[PDB]
RNA sequence: AGGUAGAGCUACUGGAUGGCCGAUGGGCCCCACAGGGUUACUGACGUCAGCCAAACUCCGAAUGCCGGUAAGUCCAAGAGU
RNA sequence: GGUUCCCUCAACCUGGACGGCAAUCAGGUGUUGAGUGUAAGUGCACAAGGGAGCUUGACUGCGAGACGGACAUGUCGAGCAG
RNA sequence: GUUACGGCGGUCCAUAGCGGCAGGGAAACGCCCGGUCCCAUCCCGAACCCGGAAGCUAAGCCUGCCAGCGCCGAUGAUACUACCCAUCCGGGUGGAAAAGUAGGACACCGCCGAACAC
């Protein structure tokens, strides 16, 4: 799971969830990619489980890239307490996606597949999204 | 108590015009410095009670 | 469990005081401020906690000499 | 250059034992040192009693 | 060919005394009752001038290029002197009574307080 | 190659803003620029679906002719504002040219073939920049690997140009990669 | 006069994706030491492309606030001090 | 601490007996990335940073005009005389 | 009045900087020669200071041309936003960025002084 070395502040205010995507919504590595359509917080274990969907499909050749890396945490207080007394411990770390934020990306001989490999991974997230192409 | 209150004397008309902190470990004798004296009207050698 | 968080300090109210146009007595105080993030122009000058007052009557004009923002004061003129 | 800082300064001469002499100054309060090899002396330069018992005794 | 490596002596020598020049002037300027009276000496001459720094006009100004100054048969201090006396006569004649002196970024002795000294007694104070 | 201009209808806005441009994007036009070395830009609109049409066929740097009220002028696409999302073309910077000058032009890079079966063609740089004349832009540029083996670099100095056109950006940039297939055990080990 | 919204990062502090070149290292052979390559290898710095931040900023609004000025309301706001 | 005068770092490259990534020397690039007794912030290369000579204003009687403020507190200050 | 000339200053202090090529020594600005005298080095006449004029424009400085790196930078469009409509979408009037593009740019101005001329 993806996870960083260190981060400076370890107690964050949540991500702001507000516009669309400024960068990042372009295929740039990539023959085809999945474009977001809806805010979300994406966690560390949706990412790691949406591309081994896409590993299991494409079997052998092929290779597979991530756009978007868990950097801000969030917290969670310890269970069956009252209100008050600190801020949580964090627990889980998330990505703030936009609509337009292009997630995946994928490079693999045949389009059939592909489009399959890539559908494998979109029931795994918890937002719409659609598969999009290096063209015009 | 490292550095104590210390009062300034006139040498001439013994008053006692000033006080002042000094390290008591640095500067084991007594400061010796010159200083206005009202009284006297002018500039005159001050030292340590 | 608790927090070890949970102090602070009072605020100290910093900032300009007279603007732009604004006229003003001798000795009259214009910035209030930490460092020199405005240096002292004509007929202003700084005091001991880089306060900026006024060192002669006039109207306050702010400026730029050098990349330096500075604070000047310029002598409107009697009737 | 200061006055009474500095090490007594004296003009010398240099004597080596192929005849080859100086006139340098140097800080040796004599005025005249004697060396036993020099520029003109040495192989190194030129290209060219422990032995002089190699062929006192044996020869 | 050739291609210098380092900073010749002149280059470090002119950039550090205008370095030390600009220091100096963050206190002394120029006003029209009390103008500014700048020095630049070299090794072979020496000027002044008398600089109003509101408008950045030269009031008054003498030199050691004139030929009166050319004919003392003295060394260099004494040709500062001349100037030193001659600076004092058209600053006077131009309505000037006080002066700050403004010593060049060079430091205040020799040649640079001989003019100073000339010009002290012959009438400008400062 | 000689490019055929593709003739388009503009008119003169009367009235720009952001009020402005809403109200002629929904009834199916653009809104355009058209400056240059006339040095005074013209603020211009366009027919939505025929402008998509050059666009579609002729490639983006499509030159173009438009009838400006009754004025003939030759232009070159020069940008484009295209939303994330919806897809649209909401703005178009035009920019003046005449036969016989040379303009700076990215056009795009294509890979045609097949290399050996135990390879995987990566492409770095989507598109190289030339300099060509302004009728004679080319509309893409292709690439072969036929045979390819193994790890080889395929540069943008090694792009066969056409004549009249000479290449601006420098001749080591990594266009296409051409490396062994990731194997499923290389697959496990990349983004854990 | 700011420094929020926005945006930007080879403009600083941190996070961070994929290429290219490659010192450092596991090493193997250079018979032992110095001695060059060798490897699905570990890969600093650099460089190409796409990114992120309340306690990041080369930038930077709209409003709000301070002052001047010309009017408006003016048999009233039933104002301000 | 006061004043007068002078100076420019950190990092990297190259050459040097012990000596190496790093001690002291030398040449070059280097505009602030070093440093500021002590947290953070605003500043400081014009230096508020580095070095040296003298010295006690780390004063006496006062203080126009202001900041901030429930009140009591708190803060800045040109200038006059000894 | 002219000048490939020397100083003192400015400008919302890089449109002025970095780099490259080619040129100048009339008076000045410099390197340069020396340490007897005022003065100086935490050692060193290298630097500060003084007394000079054998040599040179090789450097500083000055002049002309280059858009490679920095710097400035529109119009239009977008993000954002005050107020107002709108029953959970969104829109109207006013303001309006950052980035990018066309382009600009190898500074401009003021006061003294020199040599030549009048
Ligand atoms: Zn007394």
């Amino acid at each position: 799971m993806l996870i960083p070395r260190k981060v400076k502040h370890r107690k964050q205010h949540h991500p702001e969830q507000r516009g669309i995507a400024s960068g990042g919504t372009s295929v740039s590595f990539g023959d085809y990619g999945i474009q977001a359509l809806e805010h979300a917080y994406i966690t560390n274990r949706q990412i790691e489980s949406a591309r081994i969907a896409i590993n299991r499909h494409i079997k052998r050749g092929g290779k597979v890239w991530i756009n978007i890396f868990p950097d801000r945490p969030l917290t969670k207080k310890p269970a069956e307490t009252r209100m008050g007394s600190g801020k949580g411990s964090p627990e889980w770390w998330v990505a703030n996606v936009k609509p337009g934020r292009v997630l995946f990306e994928l490079s693999y001989p045949d389009e059939k597949t592909a489009r399959d490999a890539l559908t494998r991974a979109i029931h795994k997230l918890p937002i719409k999204a659609r598969i999009v192409t290096r063209e015009e | 108590d490292v550095r104590p209150k210390i009062t300034l004397a006139c040498e001439v008309c013994k008053h006692r015009n000033y006080i002042t902190k000094k390290n008591r470990r640095n500067d084991p004798d007594r400061l010796e410095i010159k200083k206005f004296c009202p009284n006297c009207g002018t500039h005159q050698p001050h030292k340590e009670s | 469990s608790s927090s070890r968080n949970g102090r602070d300090s009072a605020a100290q109210r910093l900032g300009v005081k007279r603007f732009g146009g604004q006229v003003v007595k001798a000795g009259e105080i214009l910035v209030r401020q930490r460092g020199t993030h405005f240096h002292p122009g004509v007929n202003v000058g700084r005091g001991g906690d880089d306060t900026l007052f006024a060192l002669a009557p006039g109207a306050v004009e702010f400026g730029a000499k050098r990349g330096r923002k500075t604070v000047n004061i310029v002598p409107v003129a009697r009737p | 250059m200061k006055t009474g800082i500095h090490p007594e300064y004296v003009d010398t001469t240099v004597q080596c034992g192929c005849g080859h002499s100086f006139t340098t100054r140097s800080t040796k309060q004599s005025g005249t040192i004697v060396v036993e090899v020099c520029s003109q002396c040495h192989p190194f330069y030129t290209g060219k009693g422990r032995v002089a018992r190699f062929e006192k005794r044996y020869g | 060919a050739h291609k210098p490596v380092g900073q010749n002596i002149s280059e470090v020598r002119r950039n550090a005394r205008l370095r030390r020049h600009a220091r100096l002037r963050k206190k002394v300027a120029g006003t029209a009752e009390v103008p500014r009276l700048v020095v630049n000496r070299s090794a072979r001459h020496i000027h002044v001038q008398l600089v109003n720094d509101l408008n950045g006009t030269t009031l008054a100004a003498a030199s050691s290029i004139e030929a009166d100054v050319r004919a003392i048969d003295g060394d260099k201090k004494a040709h500062s002197v001349r100037v030193g006396q001659l600076i004092a006569e058209r600053a006077k004649a131009a309505g000037v009574e006080t002066v700050v002196f403004d010593r060049g970024g060079y430091t205040y002795g020799g040649r640079i307080a001989a003019l100073a000294d000339a010009a002290r007694e012959a009438g400008l104070k400062f | 190659t000689a490019n055929i201009p593709n003739k388009l209808t503009a008119n003169v806005r009367t009235r720009t803003g952001k009020g402005a441009s809403r109200q002629a994007r929904r009834d199916g036009k653009v809104p355009a620029v058209l400056y240059g070395h006339g040095t005074d830009p013209q603020h211009l609109e366009l027919n939505a679906r025929d402008f998509a049409a050059v666009l579609r066929s002729h490639g983006t740097n499509a030159i173009l002719t438009l009838d400006i009220e009754g004025t003939e002028q030759l232009a070159l696409t020069k940008a484009l504002d295209v939303h994330p999302i919806r897809r649209n073309i909401q703005h178009a910077d035009l920019l003046v040219v005449q036969r016989g000058e040379k303009v700076t032009v990215e056009v795009t890079v294509l890979v045609e073939g097949d290399a050996t079966p135990g390879t995987l063609v990566t492409q770095d740089a989507n598109t190289i920049e030339i300099e060509a004349e302004a009728l004679s832009i080319p509309e893409q540029l292709t690439v072969s690997v036929e045979g390819v083996e193994a790890g080889t670099q395929i540069t943008a100095g090694q792009i066969s140009l056409p004549e009249g056109v000479n290449l601006i950006s420098d001749p080591e940039l990594l266009v296409v990669n051409v490396v062994e297939a990731p194997s499923a055990e290389a697959l496990e080990e990349e983004g854990a």
